[PDB]
């Protein structure tokens, strides 16, 4: 058994990971004190789920995870809640003053003070793996932390564990949920030094999980709870072949779905998003649910892979799903869609069932479903979310706007310009691969 | 108070929208730069999809469809012809092409020569025309030429039998303008307009282009009879359908549009799936511009789609008034339709 | 603990921070004696940002009078609240300024600074973390103009690491204590460009005209003016004493407010201004309106004559958080001029549950427009028409200043105009 | 239209369906890319302070 250790970073970071961690115990029946009554092998084991959970002597089964946050607030909140008696102290760092949304602020001036604590917290976790694979980072594109501390802490990694992957949840930047001007540079800045170091990373962009909520759950005003109870749902499908007995490795995710390096952003979709508070609705049958991993109202970034053409292609269904239906409904959907491969890439479908359908969190806004299937496609037309920001990038840059901020941590104004010239030449290898 | 931006100065039709929109007291335009629109009336070339229907709280419409390239492209809507099941290669109202890339640069080459050499041999005409986006019955000229230049071409087969008007015994083709809107309904302009030839048809000597080529500017610039017969050499539907009527004792609804309104329905459900803005965080309608032809059997020949087309002078203010009613005030309203409707499934 | 140190001097702002101290302790439910009377505990969830926690459950705000003379000190002291303030915490010397920013800055004021900043030390000592520092003054007297920015440069030096936020009211020609407060406001603006990281500008004609034109009042009075700045502060300020999803610190308010570095003036507003019809609801609609109306804001330009940089709105109160974001998105589209289109996103909104003491909901306005640039030219015109004749400059260069340092400060705030104005285009 | 690598078992089954064949830096560094930024910031500290004393 080969072990991964979750690194959440920021606010954004620690209350998604909140969020999985909650998930994954009641998918693997895990209480919030620790035990585990249907693993029969105390003190040890290494089961499907011990990739993410370790074994104590008096049968706690403890996650292998890191909160990072230069601010005590958030993660104070994981110490008090249902689940403080997962983790123990040295699990959860905390400084005493954040970022304030300052890139720099958190990569140059406080991460330099804090680094070599949270690498030798990690270093203790590691000491208790027997065959560690690698890690999976959350955090925020927006957050002087989460895009600040997080390149820096990746710059690190690659360095104390050369040979391990890391993977990415990032959170793609929205206005309708933040109050920050400035996400846009710190997005661009982090993704600059974070690209040679994140071997696949997958975006949620606020806005859209912020439609899907109000859309499809009929929340008004949705808050970060609404947010991140769904967000784990669509990471935990990701991450449930490495708890799971189905598939299996980190590896398997570059070499399924990231060809060329520096495009290893795959596009998720998830269905069906269901609201529970709905008196009862028709169990959509493989065939909807399949059909919808092609609607963009069920992306977690909204664009139009229509437009874009394709270079990998994963069904990963959880619940009643049997191979003959899924063969069918994609007859059916290729014949109606459009679906665009590059020529240098087959074009076909890797499909993973996981008969146990996807857990609820009780008392929860999504309702339990017979069957549920996330897709992961690596499309060009992502790179719309690049589009997006660098022009944001451009329009204040070229006033200087914020910058003296950044300076003032240290950090030289040449940054800026040679992250934006390396999402130029980004945007255009997307354009490249996907255009005629 | 609606919000709307110009980013494409060169449009006629599109300036008398803006003019219309402005004149109705409930419609601000904005700075081109300004992201805080309802509505862009954008540019021709690399219009930046990827940045429309994030902008929260403001349903935003754009008046191009992306994706319609593949339509309005010489090069691509002969792909799109041969290599869709709808369309098929057997296609009977599009004339017999083939996409040449020049030898400095698939490609259908051999294909092309194939059916042109059986041509020859049958004692069949065998006028083709080459053409790009940027006339002769011999193929080595056709492809000499291509080689001479650097961008893709189209040889399809020239209409050696065209329907030619009297007095005059000349030739023309006929616009259609189709306005699609955000639901994907598909209205045809009531009023077309022949731009017509003002030289009497010459089968024997294609070298001299003005009396083979209807274009308007064309016309004006190297023929000696322009504005003979007809005002700018523009015939409207209603002279057209009198003319039908004295010579040939038919329609121009039975004998023509027919089948134009069939050709339109053709094309844009074929890509409808490819282009429909249903589920899209964003809005799109455009308005096309169909060239036809008419042989002397009375059959409509398709000839290109033109995805930023202009507008005859005198129909300007009837169709921009009728873009604004039906595209514009569809989705923003204000506080007999002169299209019609082509019904379809969806 | 993320704790703020707060300082008033001079006349003015030892009595505005009077009335500010008296309108947060009403709504953390802090009585006049420091004991804790609430029926809530978001009333305590943040209480040691502005108040220290003392034997017995007390809550002792951590604020440093200031002052040359004792005259307003005894007053506060002898106030509605007077007691709850720290016995220590009274700083005053007997001199006075006699409203000359010379001695407040460079004579009587600096015989006294140095016992203030070991005051200042005393609170940062016992601060887990501090915040930063948040001062009121006007800026046309001497003590909290003179010695307040004097003040300020010395609290930069000692701690040069943090926020410097402070309320300045701008003397005007309608609310005039002396002909030489142009002098004191040109030489104070000089030292909030460089020390300060948020000055809110209050201008007394923006709070007499509110009083006289809007709350039919016929004759104002300094009292009524520092009403509208008392909910004004608490306003700004309600992202800090409560809890709630915006979170934020002084400093990641202030990188998101200030895209340049000596653009750092905001003017407030408050909503709604209702005369005593006064027990109306209002809804989300009319506080967004007033909100944005120029009426409504303090310090006497016109929005219209501008651009807004950044905006933020603060709303207090049990309303509909979507209808809240349905208005606030109308009104950017209806003035869409009057924002700059290279800053993504500038116009920002949070909510709280508490309302100020009764009202059913408020609006709280903080606006960066450049339009603020008019404020600065009123001042540096009748600083001109003084300083060109060296008319009163005799009350100045006697205390040892000399006229090169008035060209000097004459020049920086008509260089800050000019950066306003390229701005604007 | 091709099943293949049909991989079974209790929890459930992974299998693949093919419609069309085709067609750093060290810590050495990093230290000192840390240090760098830590020496501007101690720069523009100190022309504040001179400003100051002045
Ligand atoms: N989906 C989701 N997004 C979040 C959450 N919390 C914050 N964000 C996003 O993160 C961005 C800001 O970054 P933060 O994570 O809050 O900041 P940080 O990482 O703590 O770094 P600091 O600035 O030092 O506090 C905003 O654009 C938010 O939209 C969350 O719980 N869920
Ligand atoms: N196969 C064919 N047979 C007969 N005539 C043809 C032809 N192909 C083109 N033409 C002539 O060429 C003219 C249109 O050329 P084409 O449309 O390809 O160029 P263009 O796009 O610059 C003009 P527009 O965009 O306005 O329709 C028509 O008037 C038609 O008479
Ligand atoms: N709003 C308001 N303004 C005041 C008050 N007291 C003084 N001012 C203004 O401050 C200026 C005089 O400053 P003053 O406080 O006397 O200077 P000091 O010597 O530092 O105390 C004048 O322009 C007044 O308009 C007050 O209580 N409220
Ligand atoms: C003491 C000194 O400043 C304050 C309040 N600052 C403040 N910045 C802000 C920026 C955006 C929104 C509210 C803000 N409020 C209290
Ligand atoms: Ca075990
Ligand atoms: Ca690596
Ligand atoms: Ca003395
Ligand atoms: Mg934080
Ligand atoms: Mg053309
Ligand atoms: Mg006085």
């Amino acid at each position: 058994m080969r072990e991964c250790i979750s690194i959440h970073v920021g606010q954004a970071g620690v209350q998604i990971g909140n969020a999985c961690w909650e998930l994954y115990c009641l998918e693997h029946g895990i209480q919030p004190d620790g035990q585990m009554p249907s693993d029969k092998t105390i003190g040890g084991g290494d089961d499907s789920f011990n990739t993410f959970f370790s074994e104590t002597g008096a049968g706690k089964h403890v996650p292998r995870a890191v909160f990072v946050d230069l601010e005590p607030t958030v993660i104070d909140e994981v110490r008090t809640g249902t689940y403080r008696q997962l983790f123990h102290p040295e699990q959860l760092i905390t400084g005493k003053e954040d970022a304030a949304n300052n890139y720099a602020r958190g990569h140059y001036t406080i991460g330099k003070e804090i680094i070599d604590l949270v690498l030798d917290r990690i270093r203790k976790l590691a000491d208790q793996c027997t065959g560690l694979q690698g890690f999976l980072v959350f955090h925020s594109f927006g957050g002087g932390t989460g895009s600040g501390f997080t390149s820096l802490l990746m710059e690190r990694l690659s360095v104390d564990y050369g040979k391990k992957s890391k993977l990415e949840f990032s959170i793609y930047p929205a206005p309708q949920v933040s109050t920050a001007v400035v996400e846009p540079y710190n997005s661009i800045l982090t993704t600059h030094t974070t690209l040679e170091h994140s071997d696949c990373a997958f975006m949620v962009d606020n806005e859209a999980i912020y439609d899907i909520c109000r859309r499809n759950l009929d929340i008004e005003r949705p808050t970060y709870t609404n947010l991140n109870r769904l967000i784990s749902q669509i990471v935990s499908s990701i991450t449930a072949s490495l708890r799971f007995d189905g598939a299996v490795d980190l590896t398997e995710f570059q070499t399924n779905l990231v060809p060329y390096p520096r495009i290893h952003f795959p596009l998720a979709t998830y269905a069906p998003v269901i609201s529970a508070e709905k008196a009862y609705h028709e169990q959509l049958s493989v065939a909807e649910i399949t059909n919808a991993c092609f609607e963009p109202a069920n992306q977690m970034v909204k664009c139009d892979p229509r437009h874009g053409k394709y270079m990998a292609c994963c069904l990963l269904y959880r619940g009643d799903v049997v191979p003959k239906d899924v063969n069918a409904a994609i007859a059916t959907i290729k014949t109606k869609r459009s679906i665009q491969f590059v020529d240098w890439c087959p074009t076909g479908f890797k499909v993973g069932i996981n008969y146990q359908p996807p857990t609820v969190v009780p008392g929860g806004d999504l309702a339990k479903v017979q069957r549920a299937v996330c897709m992961l496609s690596n499309t060009t037309a992502i790179a719309e979310a690049w589009a997006r920001l660098d022009h944001k990038f451009d329009l204040m840059y070229a006033k200087r706007a914020f910058v003296h901020w950044y300076v003032g941590e240290g950090m030289e104004e040449g940054e800026f310009s040679e992250a934006r010239e390396d999402m130029a030449a980004l945007e255009k290898d997307y354009e490249e691969v996907g255009v005629d | 108070m609606y919000t709307f931006v110009v980013r494409d100065e060169n449009s006629s039709v599109y300036a008398e929208v803006s003019r219309l929109l402005l004149a109705t007291g409930q419609w601000k335009r904005l700075r081109k730069d300004n992201p805080r629109f309802n509505l862009m009336l954008g540019e021709r070339n690399r219009l930046p999809f990827g940045r429309l229907g994030h902008e929260p709280g403001l349903v935003q419409l754009v008046n191009y469809y992306r994706g319609a390239d593949k339509l309005c492209r010489k090069a691509s809507l002969v792909k799109l012809i041969k290599t869709s099941p709808e369309l098929s290669e057997s296609c009977t109202w599009f004339p017999e092409s083939y996409v040449i890339y020049p030898t400095n640069l698939t490609d259908e080459r051999e294909v092309f020569l194939a059916a042109y050499n059986r041509r020859r041999e049958g004692r069949e005409g065998n006028v083709w025309i080459a053409k790009s986006s940027a006339i002769s019955s011999e193929a080595s000229e056709l492809l000499d030429f291509i080689d001479e230049q650097g961008q893709v071409h189209v040889i399809q087969k020239y209409l050696e039998k065209p329907l030619l008007l009297e007095p005059g015994h000349r030739k023309f083709d006929i616009r259609s303008w189709v306005l699609v809107d955000h639901l994907y309904n598909i209205y045809l302009y009531r009023e077309g307009v022949l731009r017509t030839s003002s030289e009497p048809y010459n089968s024997a000597n294609f070298q001299d282009k003005t009396c083979h080529l209807t274009n308007h500017c064309i016309q004006k610039e190297y023929s000696k009879n322009y504005g003979r017969y007809e005002e700018g050499n523009e015939m409207f539907f209603e002279e057209f359908n009198q003319y039908l009527m004295d010579a040939l004792n038919t329609t121009l609804e039975n004998s023509i549009l027919l089948q134009i309104k069939h050709i339109i329905r053709s094309c844009l459900m074929c890509i409808e799936p490819a282009i429909s803005t249903k589920h899209l965080h964003y809005q799109s309608f455009q308005l096309f511009g169909f060239d036809f032809m008419v042989d002397e059997e009375l059959k409509v020949w398709l000839i290109e789609v033109n995805g930023a087309p202009a507008c005859a002078q005198k129909l300007y203010a009837e169709l921009c008034q009728g873009i604004v009613d039906v595209a514009i005030s569809s989705v923003f309203p204000l506080a007999t339709s002169i299209f019609i409707k082509l019904h379809h499934h969806h | 603990m993320r704790e703020i140190v707060h300082i008033q001097a001079g006349q003015c702002g030892n009595q505005i921070g009077a009335k500010f101290w008296e309108v947060i302790s009403d709504e953390h439910g802090i009585d006049p004696t420091g004991s804790y009377h609430g029926d809530s505990d978001l009333q305590l969830e943040r209480i040691n940002v502005y108040y220290n926690e003392a034997t017995g459950n007390k809550y002792v705000p951590r604020a440093i009078l200031v002052d040359l003379e004792p005259g307003t000190m005894d007053s506060v002291r002898s106030g509605p609240f007077g007691q709850i303030f720290r016995p220590d915490n009274f700083v005053f010397g007997q001199s006075g300024a006699g409203n000359n920013w010379a001695k407040g800055h460079y004579t009587e004021g600096a015989e006294l600074v140095d016992s203030v900043l070991d005051v200042v030390r005393k609170e940062s000592e016992s601060c887990d973390c501090l915040q930063g520092f948040q001062l009121t003054h006007s800026l046309g007297g001497g003590t909290g103009s003179g010695m307040g920015t004097l003040l300020i440069s010395k609290i930069r030096e000692e701690y040069p690491d943090r926020i410097m936020n402070t309320f300045s009211v701008m003397p005007s020609p309608k609310v005039s204590d002396t002909v030489v407060e142009p002098y004191n406001a040109t030489l104070s603006v000089h030292q909030l460009v460089e020390n300060t990281d948020e000055t809110y500008c209050i201008d007394n004609e923006a709070l007499y005209d509110i009083c006289f034109r809007t709350l039919k009042l016929t004759t104002p009075t300094y009292g009524d003016l520092n009403h509208l700045v008392s909910a004004t502060m608490s306003g700004v300020t309600t992202c800090l004493r409560f809890p709630g999803q915006l979170n934020a610190d002084l400093r990641k308010l202030a990188v998101n407010m200030v895209p340049f570095p000596r653009l750092h003036f905001f003017m407030p507003g408050f909503a709604p201004l209702t005369s005593r019809q006064q027990y109306r609801a209002l809804t989300v609609p009319e506080l967004t309106q007033q909100m944005f109306d120029s009426k409504n804001m303090m310090a006497a330009c016109d929005p219209r004559h501008g651009r807004y940089l950044t905006v933020a709105a603060i709303f207090r109160g049990r309303m509909s958080m979507k209808e809240v974001d349905e208005q606030m998105l109308n009104v950017q589209n209806k003035n869409s001029s009057y924002f700059v289109e290279w800053i993504p996103n500038n116009v920002k909104t949070a909510v709280c549950d508490i309302p100020p003491r009764g009202l059913k909901m408020s609006a709280t306005f903080i606006g960066n427009s450049t339009a603020i640039q008019e404020l600065f030219k009123r001042i540096s015109e009748q600083f001109t028409a003084m300083f060109r004749r060296k008319a009163f400059l005799h009350w100045y260069t006697g205390e040892g200043m000399d006229e090169m340092e008035f060209t000097e400060a004459e020049s920086n705030m008509n260089d800050l105009v000019s950066e306003y104005q390229q701005y604007q285009d | 239209m091709e099943v293949i690598e049909l991989n079974k078992c209790t929890s459930g089954q992974s299998f693949e369906v093919i419609l069309k064949p085709p067609s750093d830096p060290s810590l050495e560094e990093i230290q000192k890319k840390l240090e760098a930024a830590e020496e501007r910031r101690k720069y523009q500290e100190a022309e504040l302070l001179k400003h100051l004393a002045e």
